[PDB]
């Protein structure tokens, strides 16, 4: 989810 | 990768992405040696709270990790891999690259390491309760430091560290394979063309890095089970996504 978002952005 | 041009492309661009994320320059790591805890200090250490201090080190942890997230996003063949593969890649590897970028602040001169604005030795996290995990991290550093890892050596070595195609959970096995290959004949060639390829006997042994990873999930496990309400109300949500 974290991850996800560090990913995302 | 096809010829030399290929590769040393690969290599350059590897080291640019972990100079740019490295959360400190190495010449502001050796420039504090010399700074080091008082012994009132680092009785102050030992007296503070084994959740104090597990906190402290956990926050620490986070932001250690979230350079390599930053790290990895800049490594071409990562961002072009799957999402779930991503995740699998930085969930098993991200702590394996933080305790390998850890021996660039460690002195092996007086067996130190930086932690919040000096350096100090292995006695000054006495309070965690993980003496054992400590001093496999400290001795782990300290082989890195004998081999006098250069900057360039631990860009490319960290890239192999993180694209691991034997993760489990990985859906384009294959696809992480041929990246893995790739980034070994990069760091293989950037060794053999710096005469340093003696050191490839001397790198710690598969698992080692596994198992300083695996004595910290073991004993965060006990930690969370003996102040369950400090982890869920005061450890990094981050933290708690990668080890809880």
């Amino acid at each position: 989810k974290i991850l996800h978002r560090l990913l995302q952005e | 990768y096809a010829s030399l041009t290929e590769i040393e492309h690969l290599v350059q661009s590897v080291c640019k992405s972990y100079r740019e994320t490295c959360q400190l320059r190495l010449e502001d790591l050796l420039r504090q040696r010399s700074n080091i805890f008082s012994r009132e200090e680092v009785t102050g250490y030992q007296r503070k709270s084994m959740w104090e201090m597990w906190e402290r080190c956990a926050h620490h942890l986070t932001e250690a990790i979230q350079y390599v997230v930053e790290f990895a996003k800049r490594l071409s063949g990562f961002m072009e891999l799957c999402q779930n593969d991503q995740i699998v890649l930085l969930k098993a590897g991200a702590m394996e690259v933080v305790l390998v970028r850890m021996c660039r602040a460690y002195n092996a001169d007086n067996r130190t390491v930086f932690f919040e604005g000096k350096y100090g030795g292995m006695e000054l996290f006495r309070a965690l309760g993980c003496s054992e995990l400590i001093s496999s991290i400290f001795d782990f550093s300290h082989s890195l430091s004998a081999l006098h890892f250069s900057e360039d050596e631990i860009a490319l070595y960290t890239a192999l560290v993180l694209i691991n195609a034997h993760r489990p959970g990985l859906q384009e096995k294959r696809k992480v394979e041929q990246l893995q290959y790739n980034l070994e004949l990069a760091f293989h060639h950037h060794l053999c063309k710096t005469h340093r390829q003696s050191i490839l006997a001397k790198l710690p042994p598969k698992g080692k890095l596994r198992s300083l990873c695996s004595q910290h999930v073991e004993r965060l496990q006990i930690f969370q089970h003996l102040h369950p309400i400090v982890v869920q109300a005061a450890f990094p949500p981050l933290y708690k996504e990668l080890f809880s």
